[PDB]
């Protein structure tokens, strides 16, 4: 090492490549890659300064490459390569690169971005977006897949948000990498989207603007989970928006592609199949008889009844929202009783959390409500005793927060 | 009413190998 830093420190320009080159090697060494010892030679400032403008491509490129490596360590050694300034560099190497210095370039720069918010952040306002979208009118696939994932990066991390006003500017490019042949490409194109479809309904309707939502409901048939799992993530985030926002996820036909979900031998993916459910029967009266008429609410039923707690979790809200339209329409309720729903929904009172309690025991009283409108012009109270669930809506008034006593109190009280 | 079901920053990184 001794040798190779002060063969970088040369004026000799071979033998400042040849150091690099020794560096590159050491630092793509295919294990244990000696970064902290590089970082102690000090050589990182001189590895930068072949990064210039007026620098051999050659030059550029290795040294990219090995601060590249550098910055894919711990947050400490990234903080070396970030704090040399090398950022606005690999940027400017995204104008004056080759395809393959510009590949070098991007793939530093979703180290850096990868690394934290800060540095995520950072990037961007160093005005980063912008010669980035310009990398994806290339023909080099390697070129596009690596900027795919950095610009992933960018879109990346909650607390905070990056800046929507700059990552949005992607929309129209994540819109055509979507339809890509890459695997690798399709995935991280995906979590991009994920990520800026996860926020207010401005954010979910610059999504549904440039036309991503219909092309992603294709996706979720895709052979691969890597590619199905943020695909329904970014479908899952539409639908948390308003009625009209959902109604175009549904038009899209992602009712029947969420009856195949729930068979997912991935137990996360019958999860969010279920939570996306959940905030379609969250909708009006007609977007809960669109679920109904897909066939949803015998699987919802038995995933209520059988599978893990955090998928029964979601379920339950699903089963729970349609009920709501049973005030409207009262039919819903008898089909969701019909289906066998009551006595799963008590069932979960004995083990549920108190938010989780409360959504099952708002469906409880919508079924009662209805069961209690279907005597005016009590069979539900009967299902619900049957069920062991009045022992289980009576105990749910030993609860120490006070709105599940009160509801619980309720109910008790009046039908029963 | 609609609802979400965490904020963690899982360092994404890549080396060149």
């Amino acid at each position: 090492l001794p040798q190779m830093t002060q063969q970088l420190n040369s004026d000799d320009m071979q033998e400042q490549l040849s150091a690099t080159v020794k560096f590159r090697q050491i630092l793509s060494r295919e294990h244990r890659p000696p970064i902290d010892v590089v970082i102690q030679a000090g050589v990182v400032p001189r590895l930068v300064e072949f990064m210039r403008e007026n620098q051999p491509e050659m030059l550029q490129l290795e040294a990219a490459w090995a601060l590249t490596n550098i910055a894919s360590g711990t947050s400490a050694q990234t903080k070396v390569v970030v704090d040399a300034d090398a950022v606005p560099l690999f940027i400017q190497l995204l104008y004056t690169g080759s395809v393959e210095v510009k590949e070098q370039a991007i793939w530093a720069l979703g180290n850096v971005a990868g690394d934290s918010t800060d540095y995520r952040d950072y990037v961007l306002q160093c005005n980063a977006m912008e010669p980035i979208l310009g990398l994806f009118n290339s023909n080099k696939p390697s070129l596009i897949r690596t900027a795919t994932w950095t610009l992933s990066n960018l879109c990346r991390g909650k607390k905070p948000q990056p800046d929507w006003s700059v990552v949005s500017q992607a929309l129209p490019t994540l819109a055509k990498l979507i339809y890509s042949m890459d695997t690798e490409t399709l995935v991280d194109a995906c979590w991009a989207i994920s990520y800026l479809s996860d926020g207010p309904q401005e954010a979910i309707q610059a999504v549904i603007d440039v036309r991503i939502p219909k092309r992603l409901v294709e996706l979720l048939s895709h052979e691969s989970t890597l590619v199905q799992t943020p695909a329904l993530r970014a479908v899952g985030n539409i639908v948390t928006g308003n009625d009209l926002q959902t109604q175009v996820v549904i038009n899209a036909g992602v009712l029947p592609a969420l009856r195949l979900l729930l068979s997912s031998p991935k137990e996360n993916i019958k999860k969010e199949a279920c939570w996306t459910i959940s905030n379609i029967t969250a909708g009006n009266t007609e977007q809960i008889q669109a679920v109904i008429d897909a066939n949803l609410i015998p699987p919802l039923v038995k995933l209520l009844e059988v599978a893990e707690y955090k998928t029964k979790k979601e379920a339950c809200w699903a089963i729970s929202n349609a009920s709501s339209g049973g005030l409207q329409r009262p039919d819903i309720i008898r089909y969701l009783v019909s289906q066998g729903c009551i006595k799963p929904l008590c069932d979960l009172l004995e083990i549920a959390d108190n938010r989780i309690i409360e959504v099952t025991l708002d469906a409880l009283e919508n079924i009662l409500k209805m069961g209690e409108a279907d005597k005016e012009a009590n069979e539900n109270a009967d299902f619900i005793e049957k069920a062991g669930g009045m022992e289980k809506i009576f105990n749910c008034q030993q609860n120490e927060n006070d709105k599940i006593y009160e509801k619980a109190y309720k109910i008790i009280e009046t039908y029963f | 009413r609609k609802h979400k079901f965490s904020t963690w920053a899982l360092p994404n990184k890549r080396r060149r190998i």
